């Protein structure tokens, strides 16, 4: 069937390519994140720094709508005043490294928007199952 | 439709630049020499064979060797390993004593001076009541004159104590591998021509570096990694004359060094369970320890570096060389550690040439110090024991360290001189290809999907 | 240099069962799919095994495929005479970031009988004598094994001037074909009474002879 | 060797104004440095890296320029600001300028 | 879906080889990979590059990445390869391939026929084709060998059809020899029954593409 197809790369392998092709593989970029006489103190503080970072990320993802989905969607509409880009060009033109410098200004606000949105949705569905 | 919705993505491959600690690890053959005789197996997990070296396409990053980190912690870590390899060994406190010295038995010409002095003194035995009379040999660079008769003392016994190294622990380097912990990566520029600053268009990431052998040398760095094709010079600001110039050349040039005098060690006892190693009899003729290099290969490589150096200063330029200008001992000459003994070898015979705009072997003589003081710490002097037999060692000269003279007042020639300076530049000759970057997941991007209630 | 290693040649009787091993490292084989390809000499290659055990339609189930660790293996049960070819293993490698091929393995099937050679000795055309040259052509076809000997000869002596020779080339019937040309002028052509191509194959010596009297 | 050229130099003005001295290099690409020397005293650093100020420096001294051409501009001149000034790329040096009360 | 190759067989050193791959039976825009493969003498197989059919995304061998370029034109349904500053290592046979359908009963991969490409400084040559006329020592027991010597053509190849390809029975294009002059010479024979020797006519239609010529030389029997 397949004579020669693109198999898979290492973690950060796709990161030069476009975001549409890079979104096919996330599990590789996710798995290489946890694990694979004064010096023991340096190794132990390295390991606990690693698990501290990963647990912070898991909690920050948990307080939004999606705990463990690894791909989410939500109910906050995109304001075009941040990005001013077409839909047709971003998924077939740019990389994430290219993307991050463009969206670097508008951060730390979108997170709070997600927080408030998830909070209001939870209290409204709470009221729904309250009258249920 | 036009209501695009935000979508969060976990594990987007993207990074930033950062600084953190690192990880030391070597092979499994270093554990065969058991019981921590070599250092860096107190603190070494064995490396796993064939780590991944994954390649990348289009992505292009910029590097900078001069403000690069992790070299600073390497210079810290080697010093800390050196200090950890000494506290289980004996002190040499009761050795600072009045020495009765004379010349060794040799048909000496009057104008030449003795390189060996022959001294005898008192020392405590295993008990406290007996004391004995014993003799040994020393070099002239270790005793000084206290002030009829003629008597000496050691050089260091007025500012510090003195620690003898153990004869168990060896001194040869071994390939240290550096590795990143979980949640970082190490990049590597694989470009063939990259001087040391700026963007590199073909990168590759990695989890662990290649083999690095730490050797300490002041000029003419040894056993290094040569470049691919040409001879590359690198500097930070070339028109500034304060910064050194690193020259990495292509073909290695062989060097021999040897000490021919046969030596006999001898074990004096200080007291309960304390050994001390003198230098006993000398069987043979007293010759002088020296180094050989080949003539034509040296001249041809100097022609190579002249041809490459001419591009940074215009074509019509006279270029010459000169020996070191002055200073303390271990920066005029070049200095190294062969066979578990330290050499300081004069280099004036190599850097005397001038270069116009268009079988035999060179020797050079050395000297031998027994006590050393590397890194110039304020209270730390280290003795080294002698060894047995004729000693010789072969190596590959690989790189060079130079310094331009600050010549004002309208002179077309640009002389160059060797200058040792810091120990950091030897590591900067090998970590010129790695920066350390930090992974960041959870990007966020708009698209057309919406979560249902 | 090839990052995938194979032993270069192997031979076996018809009906035999052999295993061709492809040896590499973890970085290429241990994570990717490997493929097995077949080509004849002078022939574009053909896929045999894709994704380490699967065969496309048009290919028999006579071959089998397995993979373990950093090694791959093809197994031929019931070797046929048709399988005199060159086989290759192929994969993709991360460290080079590229597709790579193996060492190549020439499967020469045993049991082929020794075939006595067919010889043809052409004189030059009279056009070539008008061009003042003389090509003597010795075509040696349909023979086994591929150890053939050509020798060009004069009236009483040998000649090795103007001689060029193609080797026994394994043709479509798994036998061999070869050729030799003897290049002279037309004046050197008419300077002799005969020219001979004497070929030795399987100990058998056969000499074809033309005469410049016979043009 | 890189030679610096100093412009206008001898400059006589009144207090409360702004002034600007000029310097030009024979080789572009490098940074610039400005030094103040008063009468019978020790010189003092004003400008390093062509725009940065040292300690004890009010920001009314502003250096600027690019390539080979650099300007030093002082606004709101005071009595202590009347001094001699020097430009500096590397071990080389310029001849100087003179600020005098008019 | 058939794949065929086009281009000059001889390239001068330090110049740019160009190749055109013509595809039949399908579109180039389909969701498939299209790849170039070259084969050195000694049968060293080496991947060059590939490009996806739909959007045109490319991936080359990095080790030649400076000098290789691959393009696709859907208008002519063609693939194109360009290699600048060729040297002697680039003498190879070239195929263009399609990856194959990810289904149950596929034919496997789809291979081209190939172009042989020679990197050389010497000038090309139109061949000298001479009719190997069968002598009486060639006409043994009612079967004769009659052929054509394609002497001094440079570079390879020459295609030999027989009566414009209408006869393929009993023919054999033998392996060519590589002379000390550096020029190739091949033998292409057909074995013919003797009774047809007086009636039928036999042209070898030999073609040399790098010199862009075709010689149609008839083989005729004559006494001396
Ligand atoms: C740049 O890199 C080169 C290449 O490695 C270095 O050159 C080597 O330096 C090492 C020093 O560590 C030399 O190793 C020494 O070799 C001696 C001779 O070994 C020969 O003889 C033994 C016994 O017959 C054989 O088994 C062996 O195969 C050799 O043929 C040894 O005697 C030394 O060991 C001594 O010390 C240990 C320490 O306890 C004792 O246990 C031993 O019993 C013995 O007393 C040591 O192994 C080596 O010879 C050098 N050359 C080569 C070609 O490797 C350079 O040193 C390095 N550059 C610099 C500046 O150092
Ligand atoms: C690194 O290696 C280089 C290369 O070897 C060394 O360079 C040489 O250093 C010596 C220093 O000793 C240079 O000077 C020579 O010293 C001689 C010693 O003088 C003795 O003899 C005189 C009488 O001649 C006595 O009065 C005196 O007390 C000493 O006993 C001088 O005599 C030499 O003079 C020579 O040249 C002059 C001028 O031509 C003649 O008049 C003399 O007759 C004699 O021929 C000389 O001055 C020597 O020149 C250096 N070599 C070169 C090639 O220049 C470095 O010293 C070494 N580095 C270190 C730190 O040692
Ligand atoms: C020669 O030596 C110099 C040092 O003497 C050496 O360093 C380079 O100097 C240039 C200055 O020309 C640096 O470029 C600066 O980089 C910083 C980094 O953030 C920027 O902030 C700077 O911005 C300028 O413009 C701003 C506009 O308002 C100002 O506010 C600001 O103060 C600056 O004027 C400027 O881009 C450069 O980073 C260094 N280092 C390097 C590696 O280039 C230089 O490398 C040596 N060699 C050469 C060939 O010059
Ligand atoms: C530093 O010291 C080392 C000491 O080992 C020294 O390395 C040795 O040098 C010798 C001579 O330079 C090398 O011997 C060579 O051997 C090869 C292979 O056997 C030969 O091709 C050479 O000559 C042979 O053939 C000649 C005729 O062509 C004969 O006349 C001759 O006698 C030989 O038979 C040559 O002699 C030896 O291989 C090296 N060994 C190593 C391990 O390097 C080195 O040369 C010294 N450094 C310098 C700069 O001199
Ligand atoms: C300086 O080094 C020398 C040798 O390099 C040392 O000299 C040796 O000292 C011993 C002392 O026991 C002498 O041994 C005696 O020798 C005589 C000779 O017959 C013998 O009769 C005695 O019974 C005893 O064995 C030895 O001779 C002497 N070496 C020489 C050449 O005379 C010396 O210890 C060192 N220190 C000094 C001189 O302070
Ligand atoms: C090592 O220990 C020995 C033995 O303890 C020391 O020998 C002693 O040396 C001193 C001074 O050299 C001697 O004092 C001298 O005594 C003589 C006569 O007794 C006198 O004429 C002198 O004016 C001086 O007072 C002492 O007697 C002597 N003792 C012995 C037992 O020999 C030696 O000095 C110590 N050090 C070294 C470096 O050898
Ligand atoms: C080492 O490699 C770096 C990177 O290639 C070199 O730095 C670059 O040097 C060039 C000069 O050859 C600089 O170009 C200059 O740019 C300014 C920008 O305005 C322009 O005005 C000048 O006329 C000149 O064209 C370039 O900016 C500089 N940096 C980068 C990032 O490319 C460096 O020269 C190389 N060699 C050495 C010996 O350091
Ligand atoms: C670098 O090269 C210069 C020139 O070759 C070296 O200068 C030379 O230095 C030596 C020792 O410093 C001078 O030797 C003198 O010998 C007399 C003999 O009595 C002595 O009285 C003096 O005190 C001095 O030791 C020598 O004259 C001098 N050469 C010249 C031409 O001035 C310099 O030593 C070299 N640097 C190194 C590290 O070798
Ligand atoms: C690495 O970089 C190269 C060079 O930029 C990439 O090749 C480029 O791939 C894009 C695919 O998005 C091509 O853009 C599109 O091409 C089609 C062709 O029909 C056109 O219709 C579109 O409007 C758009 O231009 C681009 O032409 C192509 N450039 C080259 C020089 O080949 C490559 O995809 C990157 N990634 C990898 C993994 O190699
Ligand atoms: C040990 O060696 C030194 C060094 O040569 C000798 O010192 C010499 O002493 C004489 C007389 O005091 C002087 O004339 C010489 O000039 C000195 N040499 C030097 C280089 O300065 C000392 O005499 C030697 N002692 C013995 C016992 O041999
Ligand atoms: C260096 O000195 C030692 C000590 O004398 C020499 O070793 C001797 O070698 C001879 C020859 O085999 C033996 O007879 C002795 O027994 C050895 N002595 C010891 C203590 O082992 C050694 O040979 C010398 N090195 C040379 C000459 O190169
Ligand atoms: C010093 O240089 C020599 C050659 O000048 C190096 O020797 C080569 O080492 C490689 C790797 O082990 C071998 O594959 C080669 O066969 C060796 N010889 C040659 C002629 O290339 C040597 O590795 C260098 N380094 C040391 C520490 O000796
Ligand atoms: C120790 O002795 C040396 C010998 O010259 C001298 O230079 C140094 O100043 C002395 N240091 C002290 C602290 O006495
Ligand atoms: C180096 O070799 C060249 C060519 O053999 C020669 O011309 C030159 O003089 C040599 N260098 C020196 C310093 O003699
Ligand atoms: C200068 O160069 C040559 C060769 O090294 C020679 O004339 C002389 O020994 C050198 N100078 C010194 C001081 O060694």
């Amino acid at each position: 069937a397949v004579g020669i197809g693109a198999v898979f790369l290492g973690f950060l392998g796709a990161a030069g390519s476009t975001m549409g092709a890079a979104s096919m593989t996330l599990t590789v970029q996710a798995r290489n994140l946890l694990s694979g006489t004064v010096w023991g103190i340096k190794q132990l503080q390295a390991r606990v720094l690693a698990v501290e970072r990963y647990l912070r990320d898991q909690q920050l993802l948990g307080i939004w709508g999606c705990s463990g989905k690894l791909i989410c969607c939500t109910n906050v509409p995109w304001n075009s005043s941040w990005s001013n880009r077409n839909l047709s060009e971003i998924w077939d033109n740019m990389t994430w490294l290219q993307w991050d410098k463009e969206i670097s200004n508008y951060t730390q606000i979108i997170y709070g928007l997600l927080e408030e949105s998830q909070n209001q949705q939870e209290k409204n569905e709470q009221d729904l199952l309250a009258l249920d | 439709a036009e209501n695009l919705w935000v979508t969060v993505y976990y594990g987007v491959p993207v990074w930033k630049d950062a600084e953190t600690t690192l990880f030391c690890a070597s092979d499994a053959k270093a554990y065969e020499t058991e019981k921590h005789n070599v250092w860096a197996t107190h603190a070494c997990v064995p490396t796993d064979p064939n780590p991944q070296e994954i390649h990348l396409e289009n992505v292009t990053e910029e590097f900078n060797m001069w403000k690069n980190n992790m070299v600073e912690q390497m210079h810290t870590d080697i010093i800390s390993l050196w200090d950890q390899s000494l506290k289980p060994c004996v002190k040499l406190t009761p050795l600072c004593v009045t020495l009765q010295c004379t010349n060794v038995t040799n048909n000496i010409t009057d104008d030449m001076r003795g390189e060996l002095k022959n001294c005898s003194f008192n020392m405590t035995t295993e008990l406290r009541d007996k004391k004995q009379k014993v003799y040994s040999l020393f070099y002239r660079l270790d005793v000084v004159q206290i002030n009829s008769n003629k008597e000496y003392r050691l050089i260091n016994c007025n500012t510090s104590a003195i620690t003898q190294a153990c004869p168990k622990v060896s001194f040869e380097p071994i390939p240290i591998h550096y590795c990143a912990p979980a949640g970082f990566a190490i990049l590597k520029c694989k470009d063939k021509k990259f001087n040391g600053t700026g963007p590199c268009p073909s990168v590759s990431t990695v989890q662990c570096t290649h083999g690095i052998k730490p050797v300490v040398s002041t000029q003419l760095l040894l056993n290094g990694s040569l470049a691919e094709e040409e001879v590359m010079i690198r500097s930070e600001n070339i028109t500034n004359n304060a910064k050194n110039i690193l020259v990495q050349f292509n073909t290695p040039v062989q060097i021999n060094c040897t000490r021919p005098n046969n030596n006999t060690r001898k074990s004096i006892r200080i007291g309960p369970g304390q050994a001390f190693y003198a230098t006993g009899d000398i069987i043979g003729d007293i010759r002088q320890a020296h180094c050989n290099v080949s003539k034509a290969t040296w001249n041809e490589t100097l022609g190579k570096v002249v041809k490459q150096l001419r591009k940074h200063f215009g074509n019509n330029t006279i270029i010459r060389f000169a020996n070191s200008s002055g200073g303390d001992l271990e920066v005029t000459t070049h200095s190294f550690n062969c066979g578990g003994e330290f050499f300081y070898c004069n280099t004036s015979g190599l850097f005397n040439s001038t270069w116009i705009s268009n079988n035999d072997s060179i020797t050079l003589p050395c000297r031998i110090k027994q006590i050393i003081n590397m890194w110039q710490r304020i209270g730390q002097a280290m003795y080294a024991p002698p060894i047995q037999g004729v000693i010789r060692c072969v190596s590959n000269i690989t790189g060079l360290i130079l310094t331009r003279d600050g010549g004002s007042t309208n002179s077309t020639t640009e002389t160059f001189r060797p200058g040792g300076g810091d120990m950091r530049d030897n590591w900067r000759s090998e970590l010129y290809k790695y920066k350390v970057v930090k992974i960041e997941p959870l990007g966020v991007a708009p698209t057309r999907c919406k979560r249902r209630v | 240099q090839f990052v995938l290693t194979q032993p270069p040649s192997m031979s076996g009787a018809p009906g035999q069962r052999v295993t061709i091993s492809c040896t590499g490292t973890n970085s290429n084989i241990g994570v990717n799919y490997v493929q097995w390809y077949q080509q004849f000499p002078g022939t574009a290659p053909k896929l045999l095994i894709y994704e380490n055990y699967k065969r496309p339609s048009g290919i028999s189930d006579r071959f089998s495929g397995s993979q373990s660790g950093s090694s791959a293996s093809l197994t031929i049960t019931g070797l046929q005479s048709e399988d005199e070819a060159d086989y290759y293993c192929q994969s993709y490698d991360i460290s080079l970031g590229a597709h790579v091929f193996g060492s190549g393995t020439e499967l020469t099937v045993l049991g082929q009988p020794k075939a006595a050679p067919s010889v043809t000795l052409f004189p030059p055309s009279s056009e070539e004598l008008q061009a003042n040259k003389a090509t003597l052509v010795c075509l040696i076809s349909d023979f086994y094994p591929g150890a053939v000997e050509v020798a060009w000869k004069a009236d009483g002596s040998a000649v090795n001037a103007g001689v060029e020779t193609t080797k026994p080339s394994k043709q479509s019937n798994n036998k061999y074909a070869a050729s030799s040309y003897l290049s002279l002028t037309s004046d050197q052509w008419k300077s002799h009474k005969s020219y001979s191509c004497q070929v030795t194959h399987e100990g058998s010596t056969v000499e074809k002879t033309v005469a410049p009297a016979e043009c | 060797e890189i030679v610096l050229t100093q412009s206008p130099g001898i400059l006589s003005l009144s207090p409360g104004e702004t002034a600007t001295l000029f310097c030009k290099a024979s080789q572009g690409g490098n940074a610039m440095t400005w030094y103040q020397k008063r009468r019978g005293q020790v010189p003092r650093l004003l400008i390093y890296d062509t725009s940065r100020r040292a300690s004890g420096v009010p920001d009314r001294f502003v250096g600027s320029g690019s390539g080979t051409d650099f300007f030093l501009t002082i606004n709101k001149l005071d009595r202590e600001d009347f001094a001699v000034y020097y430009c500096q790329q590397f071990e080389f040096f310029g001849l100087g300028s003179e600020l005098e009360v008019h | 879906v058939q794949l065929q190759e086009s281009g000059p067989g001889l390239v001068k050193p330090s110049e740019t080889l160009s190749l055109t791959c013509g595809v039949s039976g399908g579109s180039i825009s389909d969701a498939y990979y299209w790849s170039w493969i070259r084969q050195s003498p000694g049968k060293r197989l080496e991947w060059i590059g590939y490009i996806f059919g739909s959007n045109g995304g490319t991936r080359y061998n990095p080790s030649l990445r400076s000098r290789v370029s691959i393009s696709i034109d859907t208008s002519k349904n063609q693939l194109s390869l360009k290699l600048t500053s060729v040297t002697a290592a680039d003498t190879a046979v070239y195929y263009c391939v399609r990856e194959g359908v990810p289904t149950e009963a596929t034919t496997g991969d789809h291979w081209g026929q190939g172009v042989p490409v020679t990197v050389s400084s010497a000038s090309t040559k139109g061949p000298s084709v001479f009719p190997l006329a069968p002598s009486s020592r060639s006409t043994s027991e009612s079967t004769a060998a009659l052929g054509c010597l394609v002497k001094d053509y440079f570079p390879e190849p020459v295609t030999v059809s027989w009566n414009s390809g209408s006869l393929t029975s009993g023919v054999h294009t033998f392996p060519a020899v590589l002379q000390s002059s550096g020029l190739y010479s091949l033998s292409s024979v057909v074995t013919v029954p003797s009774s047809s020797l007086g009636t039928q006519t036999y042209v070898c239609n030999v073609n040399h593409k790098p010199s862009n010529t075709k010689v149609d030389k008839r083989v005729e029997i004559k006494t001396c």
